[PDB]
């Protein structure tokens, strides 16, 4: 089918498989999709048209974005259609 | 069918059922793999006790892509480097 869905993925920054390969600013960065289970991390799921990476300094632990996501949802709910 | 209970193949049948790891049974409607060519080919991959790349090479040799799609490429395979 044609068309595009504006899928927004808010993820904790500390769980991406490549902290590097993403430091480049305002430039295109290639990214691998093959997933290996000995890294104890997870790759970013492809075909998500927008990514928001939230960090609090930690690495390898969840819970770093639930507050941000909930606040963003609440603020969007206050926006006027 | 044989010489009554005076002579029986029950011990050898029980030994075969003790080695039932390789047995594959076809039955219409009751089980899956209703296609014989699907069932006869799954036995070679399963019973070889080979790793994933070996079975992938086997599927490449046989030029059967659906089997490697539905059997080899599933969750949790951990291919070597």
């Amino acid at each position: 089918s044609r068309g595009k869905i504006c899928t927004i993925g808010i993820a904790p920054w500390g769980i991406v498989e490549n902290q590097e390969d993403l430091i480049g600013r305002d430039v295109v960065r290639p990214y691998q999709t093959m997933s290996n289970p000995m890294s104890k991390l997870t790759v970013l799921n492809s075909m998500h048209s927008h990514f928001i990476l939230a960090d609090n300094g930690t690495t390898g632990k969840y819970g770093a974005e639930v507050k941000l996501r909930r606040q963003l949802e609440k603020h969007i709910s206050l926006q006027k259609i | 069918y044989t010489r009554t209970q005076a002579q029986h193949l029950f011990i050898i049948l029980m030994e075969c059922m003790k080695k039932k790891e390789l047995i594959t049974v076809f039955r219409m409607g009751s089980e899956g793999h209703q296609d014989i060519d699907l069932a006869i080919l799954t036995a070679l991959l399963k019973g070889a006790n080979a790793s994933a790349p070996d079975q992938l090479s086997l599927a490449l040799a046989w030029n059967r892509v659906d089997i490697a799609r539905s059997q080899i490429f599933i969750y949790g395979q951990q291919w070597p480097v």
